[PDB]
């Protein structure tokens, strides 16, 4: 039992229309009619601008006020020579090697 | 746009397991109806794909020449 | 171009995917030999572990009773 | 059970349903070609057994045990195509499917942009505005007393008359916009 | 505050001498000029009220709650200017001079420096939500909203004025000033327990506590958009800010008798979230969440807690902000489909992509994202009912799961899915909605940078 | 492991319990043991900032290598000797904590062996 | 819209029935209304509690995502069955059996973990050996104060 | 042999394994018939009312209104208060409450008497 | 990328499946051969084309819709409509 003929009909003359308005939503090459309207910049215009504002901006705004920025201090080794003081550090004890 | 197919007389049921399971069909008395369409997955660049030992060795040949090669360079470049 | 489309048959590859995988996978084992011929420790064994039971007792500080 | 030209699925339907059904999980349970192909055969000639039957009780409870069979022995996890319902890719793209009568929305700035569709797609709507009169006149006629019995259109009939009820199928969107 | 008033009393024949097509252009103006000058009431100070006159002073509370009514009298005006476009010109007037009117008693009851005159403006702001609910209401059944409304404020407000009379003859005044320096204790009586009834059971009333909120699902259905706004983001926070100023006087009697209210809406803020789980009505749905809300404010305020008062007004103006901009929504979406049912309109994302991002934005405001206004205030509210016990962080999680669980549902189907075959007169994007529902927005993501102006009185 | 098949499945009464030991005095048939020592001064040892965890005795070699690792940036691999010191001197103080478990079974073996020659004596 | 298209109360004898299954548009046998317990249903009635995905996709539905033609009287509970909610479609297993499997694997689970617990593993070494009186002064403790002093020997 | 499919609230029996639709008697036959009728009628309706060129707006669904005001405001005009309504009312209605004032007013007592006797560590509260 | 197929292809394709089938002979396969009537195959055979099909492009084809697929140019018609062809 395969396709009656009014069914067969139908589908056929759906099918024709369908495929009509498949081609008529093609556009000419005309279309679309549109109204009428150097190497480095990326690396300048979105970097160096923030980097400036930034330092700026933590320079003498950031850093006056207390307590926003804390730095931890440094690892100090025995043997080490400090700049703000210059005492340097006397060396550890003498090993007792294993091996 | 349009794509030429290629002949049909190049799949043949040969060369594949899919012969071996017709006549174990036939021993018991049937026919295969579907040779011809699965014979494309068997012949060609795809036969005789290989193992998982095979996969996992991939490119291990010149790996191992560069290999020597390095060690080669290294132990005399001490001196 | 591109690669056109082909029926029932093996697609057209260049030589620049090939060359690219063979690299990379001899790179891969080149790595991984010279690693293993270089430290062959983390994987093999780092350090000897000593058995147990095999101290001696004047050592380990038990009286002979 | 629900059909749209059909009241009823007789014995025929079910049957070929149950064999595709079979064939699919039959070909996720039996994932290499080979495998798939030998096992079809076997329950081809197993359908076979009983193709030729003359009593319908006796063809009645074997599908209720070829269903209850194939219940059993189901993939817990079939393969579904990504186009059919269940599958990753289904109605994804019916997210991207706008509808036509929107483009009777956009202003004349945008609209003077793409001319020649546009006044292909006015003579589009005047053949339907000229179509609806004739097509609901036929399809008035057609119908016999207590509405249509089934679901089915009647197609067109004289020369130069469109199917009725066509515009919300022909100028449905497409698959990929 | 008669820098404030006299403006609107000169708003009322500006109103009634225009002609009939620069009604609404006159009045969003000099409406968006007093909006303007209503920044001078900030000039505020952490220990202090800005006092005035004998008659009117404004602390760090009921200042957010002026710049928040009179700056939604603007879009009042514009979310109501579209709808009443085939009505008579007197008719128009008329509903323009109700508003007026309404935020005039609102920015006169806001100020008020004696609790008496608090009370009788508090019932004076009934006339005209009542008869813009029941004159301008679109469905048949809008009498019993507004005879429902006007019952529930009146019956539970007379105890409160039996209460504030007896009061007032007690110890002798009302001013709120005197009364923070003549406050006295309220003993474990049962008189004292039937003041503290009297005196809160009527915000407890327009809160609305659940159990009493009844009239709250029929009353912001079938009023108007200017009603329903001035319903869901005013009147609650005017109840919320008279149960503040109420519980200094009923201390330490609460301590021991706001048990079973508070907890009345620690189970039932859970229960109406999940009737919005259920709901075929969007702005129902909207109701629903805006009962939960005030039952939040509920609570914060009535452990009287600090933390819990500043999460109390910080959700209160967030909340205010974020209904009224979801009920412009559902007026819009009404608008276009000319029905009120949520699964009927679907897929509004393929063809208003401006309004689905505004209805994610509303919807994302609605679930507390921080660092928004909203998310504040629950969570100030979540960190003092945490002081208070342990548990009771259970009762408050699952909200958290429920709202959301509504919320961007509410996203889902008015949005996303295929869109609906026979609806076909989805117009794009008016200018007026899209202007309305930005000035509902920017504002609350510019106070989210600076939101230490709306954290009450006391920080 | 089997030692926790001697623990577990045998009897608990003569394995030791690593939560509570050693249970037995340190000078137990040990004539003039000696004190394992630091090398790093504790002040040294404090401003080199060593996690607690990491504070044990073999902290020296750690406070080496870190200083190895410090000047010898950018070659991260430049000094792995010191590393393998450190790794010894640990692979040391384990062989070390091992010997004292050792000893501590010995002596609850012992400790058996006593009560047992109690039970079959008096 | 009219009155006469309205749900009314529960219909009890058998016109009231029919002219309620010709306001709903179903046969006078499918009608089947909620009982009178005093809920509310009304003359509402009750359709087989079948979630929308067990409707066949395939069909050609006049709504495709809730798989609803129009003006087909919907269920009571529509909107738990649509296809983002709670489904009824059936499963590959039974559900009791499902319900018994999660629950004692999950049990056996938790057994074997609280077992586990009790027997702990580990190996065969001492304690880790700390020095300065098993670190007092870097774990907090007052340097005015002088604890008792371990001292960590040789082995 | 075979796991018999138990259905269940949430697992509903298959299609294809139901006895009634293995009926062939008339009854069925007609029955099938009258809902394809109407369902075909109803459509019939709808894609008249849909497809028609002058008419641009909503559809009326006279089934979605009915829905609606089925669920909204038919609920309190067909209740009547009996014994099920009453003990469901005072089960659900009320028993969640004093189930939760119990609780809470066991761990505040126990707070409050923890707090006074000077043991519940507040050291560092000092938000609240 | 999703190159466009043209109906000539659709039919090139399918009358290439449907001659290599074994129950089916590459002389008398035309493109308006009903597969019982002028063919002379089973109802078996033909829900297993359908299928092999519904395998060879990738997408399920519903039962009510599979019934009716009786002819090469129905198939085609059926991908035809579903494919979106000549565009
Ligand atoms: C005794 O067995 C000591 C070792 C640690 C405890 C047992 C650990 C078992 C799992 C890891 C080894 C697996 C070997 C196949």
């Amino acid at each position: 039992s395969g396709y009656t003929p009014d069914e067969k009909l139908r589908l056929q003359q759906l099918r024709e229309l369908r495929r009509r308005w498949l081609k008529d939503q093609e556009l000419s090459p005309r279309e679309p009619v549109l109204p009428p309207r150097r190497h480095s910049i990326f690396a300048f215009t979105h970097v160096l601008i923030p980097v400036w504002i930034i330092h700026y901006y933590l320079k003498y705004h950031v850093t006056t006020k207390p307590y926003t920025i804390v730095e931890k201090k440094p690892r100090i080794f025995p043997g080490d020579t400090i700049l703000e003081t210059g005492e340097v550090i006397p060396p550890m004890k003498e090993f007792p090697d294993q091996h | 746009s349009k794509m030429e197919l290629p002949d049909y007389k190049q799949w043949k049921i040969e060369g594949t397991p899919l012969e071996t399971v017709q006549e174990k069909l036939a021993a018991r008395g049937l026919r295969d109806p579907w040779g011809r369409n699965e014979a494309w997955r068997y012949m060609g660049g795809f036969a005789n794909n290989v193992s998982f030992v095979g996969a996992l060795l991939k490119g291990f040949k010149w790996g191992f020449a560069a290999f020597v090669v390095a060690v080669g360079a290294e132990y005399y470049l001490e001196s | 171009a591109h690669i056109e489309p082909r029926y029932r048959q093996f697609p057209q590859l260049t030589r620049s995917q090939v060359i690219q995988a063979e690299f990379f996978s001899a790179t891969m084992w080149f790595w991984i030999l010279w690693r293993f011929w270089h430290d062959s420790d983390a994987v093999l064994g780092h350090f000897p572990y000593p058995d147990p039971s095999q101290w001696t007792d004047e050592e380990l500080g038990i009286p002979p009773d | 059970a629900f059909l749209p030209s059909a009241a009823y699925l007789t014995h025929q339907q079910k049957v070929l349903q149950l064999y595709k059904r079979a064939l699919r999980h039959l070909e996720s349970r039996c994932v290499h070609r080979d495998k798939y192909r030998y096992f079809a055969c076997l329950l081809r000639a197993r359908f076979d057994e009983h193709k030729n039957e003359k009593d319908m009780v006796k063809a009645t409870q074997l599908l209720r045990e070829a269903e209850k069979e194939f219940w059993h022995g189901q993939h817990p996890q079939p393969y579904i195509f990504p186009e059919s319902p269940g599958g990753t890719s289904y109605e994804r793209y019916e997210c991207y499917k706008v509808p036509e009568w929107c483009l009777d929305d956009w202003h004349p700035s945008e609209k003077a942009m793409y001319p020649d569709y546009f006044a292909k797609r006015e003579q589009w709507k005047k053949l339907r505005r000229e179509s609806w009169e004739r097509e609901v006149k036929q399809l008035q006629e057609e119908t016999p007393v207590g509405g249509p019995r089934t679901e089915a259109l009647p197609p067109a009939r004289k020369q130069g008359d469109l199917p009725p009820l066509w515009w919300h199928i022909v100028t449905r969107p497409r698959e990929r916009p | 505050m008669l820098k404030y008033i006299i403006p609107t009393m000169m708003l009322m024949p500006l109103t009634w001498l225009s002609k009939n097509s620069m009604i609404w252009i006159n009045t969003t103006l000099h409406s968006l000029l007093i909006s303007l000058t209503s920044l001078l009431l900030l000039n505020q100070f952490g220990d202090n009220s800005l006092n005035f006159s004998l008659t009117f002073f404004s602390d760090s509370l009921s200042t957010p709650l002026l710049i928040l009514t009179m700056w939604l009298l603007p879009l009042m005006l514009m979310a109501s200017q579209h709808h009443l476009s085939k009505e008579n010109l007197a008719r128009k007037k008329l509903f323009i001079s109700m508003l007026i009117l309404l935020q005039l008693f609102l920015i006169m009851t806001f100020t008020a420096t004696e609790l008496i005159f608090f009370y009788i403006m508090f019932e004076a702001t009934l006339v005209p939500t009542l008869i813009i609910i029941t004159r301008w209401g679109n469905q048949t059944e809008r009498l019993n909203a507004g005879l429902y409304f006007l019952f529930y404020t009146l019956a539970g407000s007379l105890p409160l004025l039996v209460a504030l009379i007896y009061i007032q003859n007690t110890m002798g005044s009302l001013n709120f000033l005197i009364l923070q320096y003549w406050v006295q204790p309220m003993p474990n009586s049962w008189s004292n327990t039937f003041m503290w009834l009297a005196c809160m059971m009527a915000f407890m009333v327009k809160m609305p506590l659940y159990g009493l909120h009844l009239w709250l699902p029929k009353a912001h259905v079938e009023a108007p958009i200017a009603g329903s706004m001035v319903l869901a983001a005013i009147l609650l926070k005017l109840g919320g800010y008279g149960m503040m100023r109420i519980t200094l006087l009923l201390n330490p009697i609460t301590d021991f008798m706001a048990y079973p209210f508070i907890m009345l809406s620690l189970w039932g803020m859970i229960m109406t979230s999940s009737i919005c789980l259920r709901q075929t009505d969007l702005k129902s749905l909207i109701a629903y969440s805006s009962v939960s809300h005030m039952a939040l404010v509920i609570v914060a305020i009535l452990i009287q807690t600090p933390w819990s008062y500043m999460g109390a007004t910080a959700l209160m103006i967030a909340h205010g902000l974020t209904s009224s901009m979801l009920f412009c929504l559902a007026n819009s979406n009404y608008e276009r489909v000319h029905s009120r049912t949520m699964i009927l309109a679907r897929g509004l994302q393929t063809l208003l992509p401006l309004m689905a991002a505004w209805w994610l934005l509303a919807s994302l405001t609605n679930l507390a994202l921080p660092p928004s206004i909203n998310l504040i205030g629950e969570l100030f509210v979540v960190m003092s009912t945490f002081s208070w016990s342990n548990i009771t962080i259970i009762l408050m999680g699952l909200n958290m799961v429920i709202t959301a669980l509504y919320s961007l549902y509410m996203l889902i189907t008015t949005q996303r899915g295929k869109h609906t075959h026979h609806i076909n007169n989805i117009l794009p994007s008016f200018t007026r909605e899209n202007a309305l529902m930005s000035l509902h927005m920017l504002p609350l993501l510019l106070l989210s940078l600076n939101p230490k102006i709306i954290l009450g009185p006391l920080y | 492991g089997a030692h926790l098949a001697r623990r577990y499945l045998g009897d608990a009464s003569v394995e030791p319990e690593p939560l509570r030991m050693p249970t037995f005095p340190p000078d137990y048939g040990f004539p003039e043991r000696k004190e394992r020592e630091m090398v790093a001064t504790q002040q040294e040892m404090n401003d080199a900032q060593l996690v607690l965890q990491q504070r044990d005795y073999c902290a020296h070699y750690l406070i080496r290598f870190l200083k190895c690792k410090r000047d010898s940036f950018p070659n991260f691999l430049a000094c792995k000797h010191e590393q393998h010191d450190w790794d010894y001197c640990e692979h040391l103080d384990y062989v070390k904590r091992m010997k004292e478990f050792e000893r501590e079974r010995r002596l609850l073996q012992r400790k058996k062996r006593r009560e047992q020659r109690e039970a079959d004596m008096a | 819209i009219t009155k006469d298209m309205l749900p009314g109360p529960y219909p009890k004898t058998p016109e009231e029935r029919a002219a309620a299954a010709k306001k709903y548009n179903m046969r006078v046998e499918d009608y089947e209304p909620y009982p009178d317990d005093g809920m509310g249903y009304g003359d509402y009635p009750k359709l087989p509690d079948r979630s929308q995905q067990e409707r066949d996709p395939w069909y050609d539905w006049d709504h495709p995502d809730l798989r609803l033609n129009w003006g087909e009287p919907m269920h009571w509970d529509l909107d738990m069955y649509i296809r983002n909610r709670v489904d009824t479609s059936p499963t590959p297993v039974n559900w009791n059996l499902m319900c018994k499997h999660l629950f004692g694997f999950v049990a056996f689970m938790l057994f074997m973990f609280w077992v586990g617990e009790t027997y702990p593993t580990y190996q065969p070494v001492g304690p880790k050996q700390y020095p300065y009186n098993n670190l007092y002064l870097e774990r907090g403790g007052d340097p005015n104060k002088e604890p008792e002093p371990v001292v960590h020997y040789e082995i | 042999s075979f796991p018999k499919y138990e259905p269940s609230r949430l697992a509903s029996l298959p299609t294809t394994l139901d006895p009634a639709e293995y009926d062939i008697s008339s009854e069925t036959r007609k029955a099938q018939a009258e809902r394809l009728a109407i369902r075909s009628r109803l459509k019939r309706e709808y894609q008249l009312q849909y497809n028609d060129p002058s008419r641009r707006g909503v559809v009326e669904d006279p089934a979605l209104i009915r829905w609606t005001c089925a669920r909204s405001a038919n609920v309190y005009p067909n209740f009547r208060p009996n014994t099920k309504t009453s003990l469901l009312g005072a089960l659900f209605g009320i028993g969640p409450l004093i189930f939760w004032y119990y609780v809470f007013k066991t761990d505040r007592d126990r707070k409050e008497k923890l707090i006074q006797e000077g043991k519940l560590d507040r050291t560092f509260n000092i938000s609240y | 990328d999703a190159p466009p197929l043209t109906l000539e292809g659709i039919k090139d394709r399918v009358l290439y499946v449907l001659k290599l089938y074994d129950k089916i002979d590459p002389e008398k396969l035309s493109v308006n051969s009903h597969f019982m009537k002028d063919l002379g195959l089973d109802s078996l055979d033909q829900v297993e084309i359908i299928m092999a099909m519904e395998d060879e492009f990738g997408f399920e084809i519903p039962d009510i819709d599979a019934e009716k697929l009786m002819c090469p140019q129905e198939i085609v018609d059926y991908i035809a409509d579903k494919k979106d062809v000549y565009e």
